[PDB]
């Protein structure tokens, strides 16, 4: 009985890290369109700020 | 008697203190500026 | 010990409330965006290092 | 938010700061020593309050709290199955 | 409009990395009771008590 459950432990728990390592993903992808937004206003403004000169 | 009141006096003491050292305070998130707002503020400055 | 138990719950909460300040500063670093002097000739060899 | 929390908050914003360059601003030179002494002074506080003291008010009040949780109140007489002699003991 | 979607971004990141941190507990905590029923396992008498 307490072997089964150490074994089902074990499963999940690798489940767990594969959850956790497709969220690294995850954060890498919105820290990336985060970023890539953050260079689109940084340049339009850039450009109106040149416009209003 | 006088002393058994002190004593209930006593543990009020206490649960004021232990009110006092409760908690973990959580993150505060600052708000520093952009580069979009530094540039604009300055822009204030010497166009007025 | 009470000391030694306070003392490490003391040790978690800082070390907790500390990571939660770093994570949250890691997360602000990773999209912080590079930049760009492909105007400027002068300057090619800057923009290379900054973004490294 | 406790009190503790309140230092406690204050003692995390600190530890934060990031010291001042003005090398580009003379007029601010001495501006730089100033904020920088200050903050390093903090900072040492802050670690103080994080490291020792609050650690320590919480332990000597669990110590406190947990006698007198069981000795909750006094007997004013004589209890049942006690002598004089082992009363005022 | 962009700045706009910049913010929604940067709380999907909080959000995320929360997600991050949960997981996190659950790993290790799993770690933490293979590590009990392990050690259950190869003792026995009390230490196997103590341990499950």
């Amino acid at each position: 009985q307490l072997s089964v459950i150490k074994e089902q432990a074990t499963e999940y728990q690798r489940l767990s890290s594969d959850t956790r390592l497709v969220i690294v993903n995850l954060n890498n992808n919105l820290i990336t369109d985060s970023s890539n937004f953050q260079g689109i206003v940084v340049n339009l403004n850039s450009k109106v700020q040149g416009d209003n000169g | 008697t006088a002393a058994d009141t002190t004593v209930k006096t006593v543990l009020t003491d206490v649960t004021t203190i232990k009110a006092q050292m409760a908690g973990v305070s959580p993150l505060q998130v600052p708000q520093t500026d952009t580069i979009a707002n530094f540039v604009a503020r300055l822009a204030a400055l010497e166009h007025h | 010990t009470n000391a030694t138990t306070i003392t490490m719950d003391q040790g978690m909460a800082n070390q907790a409330s500390q990571a939660m300040q770093i994570q949250t500063y890691c997360n602000s670093v990773k999209q912080q965006v590079p930049v760009d002097f492909s105007q400027f000739p002068n300057l090619k060899d800057n923009q290379t290092q900054i973004n490294q | 938010a406790s009190q503790a929390m309140q230092i406690q908050t204050y003692c995390n914003s600190v530890k934060q700061q990031v010291p001042v360059d003005f090398s580009q601003f003379p007029n601010l030179k001495d501006n730089q020593t100033q904020i920088n002494q200050g903050l390093d002074l903090a900072k040492g506080h802050a670690d103080l309050y994080l490291n020792t003291i609050q650690p320590q008010i919480i332990t000597n009040i669990s110590n406190i709290s947990n006698y007198f949780a069981l000795q909750n109140a006094i007997p004013a007489v004589l209890p049942p199955g006690s002598t004089k002699a082992q009363w005022l003991r | 409009g962009y700045k706009g979607l910049q913010v929604q971004a940067q709380n999907a990141v909080t959000a995320a990395t929360q997600m991050s941190n949960a997981w996190d507990s659950l790993t290790s905590d799993l770690g933490s009771l293979i590590t009990d029923l392990d050690k259950g396992i190869t003792s026995g008498d009390d230490i196997r008590q103590l341990w499950l």
